[PDB]
């Protein structure tokens, strides 16, 4: 957390800093996007 | 609704005040289970009590 690094999530890719979230999720959520469509929150496939 | 083989279900339970035998408003119904059964469907039947 807290350091700009890739990701695989399931396959759910990307590159960013991980941070904790302060959003709601339901409980078969894996992900939460922004306005434009891009991934924004994603929930970790072995946490919860 | 069968999603490309995923049989995904959705529900939702609140309370009502009968009026006309289907309360008005507005709901917003979540998903309860997905299914992979890849069965094909084209009918269907309730099992009352």
């Amino acid at each position: 957390k807290n350091k700009c690094v890739n990701f695989n999530f399931n396959g759910l890719t990307g590159t960013g800093v991980l941070t904790e979230s302060n959003k709601k999720f339901l409980p078969f959520q894996q992900f939460g996007r922004d306005i434009a469509d891009t991934t924004d929150a994603v929930r970790d496939p072995q946490t919860l | 609704k069968n999603i490309d083989g995923y049989f995904k279900i959705y529900s939702k339970h609140t309370p009502i005040n009968l009026v006309r035998d289907l309360p008005q408003g507005f709901s917003a119904l979540e998903p309860l289970v997905d299914l992979p059964i890849g069965i094909n469907i084209t009918r269907f039947q309730t099992l009352l009590a």
